[PDB]
């Protein structure tokens, strides 16, 4: 905002194509080329969504959504109501995203820091895209994707989940869930680990690095220092997100019929009946 | 039954959720207040009073007592930066970028800035010093692997500012936080480990240029490196990236910054 | 390369000195474990000061026993021939009392039983491991937090296999041991309690679960980028903030228009990471007991398609 210190560091720079023009803090925010190219690319999605809604029913948050063209409706961006609104919500949306992503590189850059967050963000896009424009394009029917709707996108998850039996048994899910879980463990622990230090029992001293590094050693029989855990930070959660996407892009195609039957192979190998 | 209920379909389960959002909504409020301990107090200046504003959901303090003979600190930012900055207006609507009043790096403004910080070496568990020169400590030893000690550090242009002398390590956390550059004039200057690449053939500093090197603010003291100096070296080293390559802007791409 | 701070550039190692003597009865910390080049490439090569003490031993005893039992209870009927144990390791649960005696420890060998004995020890193990965390926190300072944060976890654990079954007046509802099978109990738990995605609590829990991967991917990300001059060292900065903090602060104040700093970043984080279990546990205590066929409840309130 005006964030006291801010004063100094508020100088020109960065900008992939917004040269010198189009880089002025609209209040607390930073309007850069992609900054606008998000807003436009975005808003034209909200309008398109907002209106598209005014032709199907109730002006309600929790009751619309967006279904793609039918199944064997071929592929080819069909009608503007029986699934084309989706393709124009998507190209619009996917774009809006990619923009905000790189926008960060801009702002990040003009402050001396390192192009590192958008990288970690490009994985979220890598995720979305898998179950919207990757898995579908594979088997042609642009329906295999998902409808943007709150209480109705949970339903896809289930209607496709059980299409394969008890998805649990499905691989990726398993190891991918492990990292999602283990993410919390990390932070939870790191979440206390410094507040514990920063704030020790009454009128005592602000327990410093060494203590962090001891406590854990003094409990788990290990501590990875101070840069160490902030490394896992991406890796753990982010690899979860990577691995998660494997969970789907594969199912369609590499293996069709019901799970619970893959893990049946180990159960049979020669020596073992 | 299908969810036992009290007064008008408001079940015991229903009671639970209204209550949850009744106090969590409050949690955000608390940690957000607690979150603005610094900065947020004074973004307004008395050249003229308040009719404009200065946000204030701001909290009631406590004090971080610093272990090392440090003292007591009250973090609610009574901030008065008493240093100078080389900057001035480029239009009257505050969001617009406002230029450096003659080159940054020499006086630090823009992406390459440092900041005042109790001019004394960093806290160790023990009263001892933290960051201490490899050439001065109980057995620390990079074994058979590329310790950059006998190879020339080199920036953008040429390798004619590169007598590497000794690594400069953090004693508790065993990490090499600094490479020492005996600049062509017997001037030892240090560089922030992350911002330099150590190829087993040379040390590449894609960060700065052959020149601009003999400027990293001297650690005016041999062993003890420290904040006013530590935030300063990294600061002026960062001055490469944006303000180094003459080319004041450019679309980018993967491999070493445009190369040559 | 290393211009992006992922794996460490150079390998400095030194005299592994024991560490902290603060109140902690030094008499139990061990000597020195092996150094490790591999783990070293990530963040810290040492084995370190494993402090085998009083109530500690007690835990691992019960835990290794909770384990041994399930092992023996695997084995005991498991067509012994240790040529299959490996094969059918997965499909191999030993479910709690099948028939309903009610919470009656007088449930035998076959017809349940297992659980009572095993479950008894796991009940201690963790609680005694909750033990450590406090005394070991008291031994220098370390507020309490790392212990208080675990309470949240131990809570759903108890709700999922202790409290709730005690409210239905039956352990069968006990999320028993084995691999493949706990994975399966979890499925029809919702498919008898009305498609769970409809429950307000399992829903907020997933939102918060997902929220944590987000916050750590952010904290972590924000740090190695800012790790050019001190971000990496968090506390000293909560006492004397250089540009690691300041610069890391602006980044968000710009992108999204509001940010945290140091103590705040982890005062946010702990909460968002703990709530995952807390909140998630509350809903699992309401299902069954105070609400059959979830969907209905929702249907009275609004939970539409
Ligand atoms: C949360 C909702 C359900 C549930 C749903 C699921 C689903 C769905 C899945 C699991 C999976 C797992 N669950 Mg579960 N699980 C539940 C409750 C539990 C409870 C308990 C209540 O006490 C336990 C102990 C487990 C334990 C486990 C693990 C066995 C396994 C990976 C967890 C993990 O890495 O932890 C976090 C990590 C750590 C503590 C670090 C160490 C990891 C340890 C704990 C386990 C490693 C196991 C394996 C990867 C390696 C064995 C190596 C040997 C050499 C063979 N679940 C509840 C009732 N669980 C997943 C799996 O793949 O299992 C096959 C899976 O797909
Ligand atoms: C494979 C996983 C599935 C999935 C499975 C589930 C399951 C399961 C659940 C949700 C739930 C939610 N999902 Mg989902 N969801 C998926 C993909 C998405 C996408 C997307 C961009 O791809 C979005 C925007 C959402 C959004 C949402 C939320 C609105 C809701 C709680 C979010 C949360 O996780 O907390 C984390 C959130 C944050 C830290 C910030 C908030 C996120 C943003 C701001 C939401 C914007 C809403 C919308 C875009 C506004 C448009 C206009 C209005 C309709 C008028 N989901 C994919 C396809 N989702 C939960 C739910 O419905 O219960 C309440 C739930 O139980
Ligand atoms: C399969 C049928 C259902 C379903 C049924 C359930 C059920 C049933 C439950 C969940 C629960 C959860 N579900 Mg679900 N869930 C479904 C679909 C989903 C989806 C999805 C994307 O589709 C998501 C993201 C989730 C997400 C979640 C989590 C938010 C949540 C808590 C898990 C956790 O973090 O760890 C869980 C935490 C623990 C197990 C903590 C205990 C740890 C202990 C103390 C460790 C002791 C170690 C021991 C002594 C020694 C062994 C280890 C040694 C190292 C060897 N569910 C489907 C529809 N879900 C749980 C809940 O109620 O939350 C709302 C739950 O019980
Ligand atoms: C319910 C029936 C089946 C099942 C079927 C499936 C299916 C089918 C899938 C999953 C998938 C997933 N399951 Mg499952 N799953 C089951 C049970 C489980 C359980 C459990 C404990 O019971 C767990 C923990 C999980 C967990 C998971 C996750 C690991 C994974 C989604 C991760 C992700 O980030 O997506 C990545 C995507 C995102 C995080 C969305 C990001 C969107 C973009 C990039 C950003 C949006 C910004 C927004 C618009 C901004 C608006 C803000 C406002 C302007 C302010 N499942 C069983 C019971 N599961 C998914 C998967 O494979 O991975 C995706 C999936 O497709
Ligand atoms: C706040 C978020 C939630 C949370 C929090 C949490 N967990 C925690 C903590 C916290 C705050 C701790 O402080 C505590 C801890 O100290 O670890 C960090 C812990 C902990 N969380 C654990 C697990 C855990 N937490 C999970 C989840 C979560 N934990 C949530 C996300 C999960 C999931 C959901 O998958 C798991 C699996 C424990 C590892 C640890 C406490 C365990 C304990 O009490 O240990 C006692 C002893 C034993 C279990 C016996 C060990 C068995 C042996 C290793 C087997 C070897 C057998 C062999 C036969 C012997 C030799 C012969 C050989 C031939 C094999
Ligand atoms: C490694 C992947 C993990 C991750 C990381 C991550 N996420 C990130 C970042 C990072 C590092 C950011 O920098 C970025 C951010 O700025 O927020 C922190 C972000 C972000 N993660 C977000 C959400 C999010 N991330 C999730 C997950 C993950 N993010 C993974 C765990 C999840 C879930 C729950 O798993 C969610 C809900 C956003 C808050 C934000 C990036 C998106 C963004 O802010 O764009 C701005 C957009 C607009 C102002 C409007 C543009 C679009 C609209 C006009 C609508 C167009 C149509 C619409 C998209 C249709 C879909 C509707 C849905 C209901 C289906
Ligand atoms: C900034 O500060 C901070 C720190 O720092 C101060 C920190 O730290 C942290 C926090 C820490 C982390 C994020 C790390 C998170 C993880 C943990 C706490 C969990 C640690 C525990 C485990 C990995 C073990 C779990 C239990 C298991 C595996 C039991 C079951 C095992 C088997 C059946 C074995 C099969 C093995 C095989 C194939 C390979 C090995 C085989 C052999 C040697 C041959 C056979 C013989 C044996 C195995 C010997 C007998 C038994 C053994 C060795 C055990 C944070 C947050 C922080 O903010
Ligand atoms: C150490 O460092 C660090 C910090 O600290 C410096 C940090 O924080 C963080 C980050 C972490 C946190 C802050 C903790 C909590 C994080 C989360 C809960 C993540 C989830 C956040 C999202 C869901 C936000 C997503 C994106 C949004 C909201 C974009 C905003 C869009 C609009 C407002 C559209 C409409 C408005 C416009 C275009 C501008 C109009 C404005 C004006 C005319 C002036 C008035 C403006 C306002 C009131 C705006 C709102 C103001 C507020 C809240 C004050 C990290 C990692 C970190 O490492
Ligand atoms: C010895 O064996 C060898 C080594 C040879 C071979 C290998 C054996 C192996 C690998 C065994 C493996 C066992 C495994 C993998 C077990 C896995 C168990 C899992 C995944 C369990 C999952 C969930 C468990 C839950 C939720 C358990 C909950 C338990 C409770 C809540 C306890 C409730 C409290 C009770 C009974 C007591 C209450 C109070 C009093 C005073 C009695
Ligand atoms: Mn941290």
């Amino acid at each position: 905002a005006l964030l006291s210190f801010e004063r100094k560091y508020r100088v020109p720079g960065g900008t992939l194509v917004g040269g010198n023009l189009f880089d002025f803090w609209v209040g607390p925010f930073y309007v850069g080329f992609f900054g606008v190219a998000t807003f436009f690319f975005a808003a034209l999605g909200i309008i398109l969504i907002a209106w598209s809604a005014v032709l199907q029913g109730t002006w309600n948050p929790q009751l619309i959504s967006v279904y793609p063209p039918a199944l064997e409706y071929g592929l080819g961006g069909a009608p503007l109501a029986k699934g084309g609104l989706w393709q124009i919500i998507t190209i619009c949306a996917t774009g809006a995203f990619v923009s905000w992503a790189l926008r960060e590189v801009e702002i990040c850059r003009k402050l001396g820091i390192g192009y590192h967050i958008p990288f970690a963000f490009a994985f979220a896009i890598l995720a979305y895209l898998t179950l919207v424009l990757f898995r579908p394009v594979m088997m042609g029917a642009w329906g295999y994707a998902f409808p943007y709707g709150i209480w109705t996108h949970l339903d896809w998850v289930s209607n496709t989940g059980y299409t394969y039996g008890n998805f649990h048994y499905n691989p990726a899910h398993m190891i991918a869930i492990s990292f999602f879980f283990t993410n919390a463990l990390a932070l939870a622990l790191h979440g206390a680990l410094v507040l514990s230090a920063a704030n020790p029992e009454k009128g005592k001293e602000m327990r410093t690095p060494d203590h962090e590094d001891t406590f854990f050693r003094d409990l788990v029989g290990y501590s990875i220092g101070t840069l160490g855990i902030h490394r896992l930070g991406l890796l753990l959660s982010l690899s979860a997100v990577f691995f998660s996407a494997l969970c789907m892009i594969i199912t369609g195609t590499i293996w069709f019929d019901q799970w619970v039957d893959w893990w049946q192979w180990w159960v049979k190998l020669p020596w073992w009946a | 039954m299908v969810g036992v209920t009290a007064f008008g379909n408001f079940d015991l389960a229903s009671l639970a959720i209204y209550s949850f959002w009744i106090f969590l909504a409050g949690l955000i409020y608390y940690l957000q207040t607690e979150n603005m301990r610094e900065g947020y107090p004074l973004e307004n200046e008395d050249g003229t009073p308040a009719a404009n504003q200065g946000p204030f959901p701001l909290p009631k303090p406590k004090t971080f007592i610093l272990p090392h003979g440090r003292g007591t600190l009250t973090v609610p930012g009574p901030e008065s930066e008493d240093r100078p900055i080389a900057l001035a207006r480029t239009a009257v609507s505050e969001g617009f970028p406002h230029a450096p009043t003659g080159d940054p790096m020499k006086d630090g403004v823009g992406p390459a800035s440092w900041v005042a910080r109790r001019d004394l070496p960093e806290l160790d568990g023990h009263g001892h010093n933290k960051i201490k020169p490899m050439k001065a400590a109980a057995g620390f030893h990079v074994s058979a692997g590329k310790n950059p000690i006998g190879l020339p550090v080199r920036g953008c242009d040429l390798e004619i500012a590169g007598k590497v002398v000794d690594i400069w390590v953090d004693i508790p956390e065993q990490m090499a936080r600094f490479l020492e550059v005996e600049l062509k004039d017997g001037s030892t200057r240090l560089l922030p480990m992350q911002m330099v690449k150590v190829q087993s053939n040379r040390v590449h500093v894609n960060a700065l240029s052959s020149d601009l090197f003999a400027g990293i603010p001297t650690i005016k003291s041999p062993t003890e490196v420290t904040l006013l100096e530590e935030d300063k070296i990294c600061g002026y080293v960062a001055g490469g990236l944006m303000y180094a390559a003459p080319k004041r802007k450019s679309v980018v791409a993967a491999m070493l910054a445009e190369y040559a | 390369a290393e211009y992006q701070n992922i794996f460490s550039q150079v390998q400095v190692r030194g005299p592994a000195d024991l560490g902290m003597t603060e109140d902690v009865n030094l008499a139990n910390r061990s000597g020195v474990g092996p150094f490790s080049t591999l783990l070293g490439w990530f963040g810290n090569a040492q084995l370190g000061p494993i402090y085998l003490g009083s109530l500690g031993v007690l835990s691992l005893f019960s835990g290794l026993m909770w384990f041994f039992t399930i092992g023996i209870w695997f084995w005991y009927q498991a067509g012994w021939n240790p040529a299959v144990f490996l094969r059918d390791l997965f499909f191999f649960s030993l479910e709690p009392p099948a028939p309903e005696y009610g919470l009656s420890f007088a449930a035998p060998l076959k017809e349940g039983g297992l659980w009572l004995i095993a479950s008894f020890f796991m009940f201690v193990a963790v609680w005694s491991w909750w033990g450590r965390t406090y005394l070991r926190a008291q031994a220098m300072g370390m507020g309490k937090h790392t212990a208080w944060a675990f309470l949240s976890a131990i809570w759903l654990w108890m709700v999922l296999g202790f409290i709730r079954p005690i409210l239905m007046g039956s352990w069968s509802e006990a999320v028993p041991y084995g691999i493949f099978s706990h994975l399966d109990w979890t499925n029809n738990f919702s498919l008898v309690h009305g498609n769970l995605f409809y429950n307000p609590f399992h829903g907020l829990s997933i939102a918060f679960l997902y929220g944590s991967a987000l916050l750590f991917a952010m904290h972590g990300a924000t740090i190695l980028a800012v790790s050019r001059f001190g971000g990496e060292r968090e506390l000293e900065q909560i006492a004397d903030r250089g540009t690691a903090a300041e610069r890391a602060a602006l980044f968000w104040r710009w992108t999204m228009g509001f940010n945290a700093t140091m103590e705040g970043i982890h005062r946010w984080a702990i909460w968002m990471a703990v709530l995952v279990t807390l909140t998630g546990g509350i809903g699992i205590l309401l299902s069954g007991t105070v609400v059959d066929n979830w969907y209905v409840w929702g249907q009275n309130h609004g939970m539409a398609p």
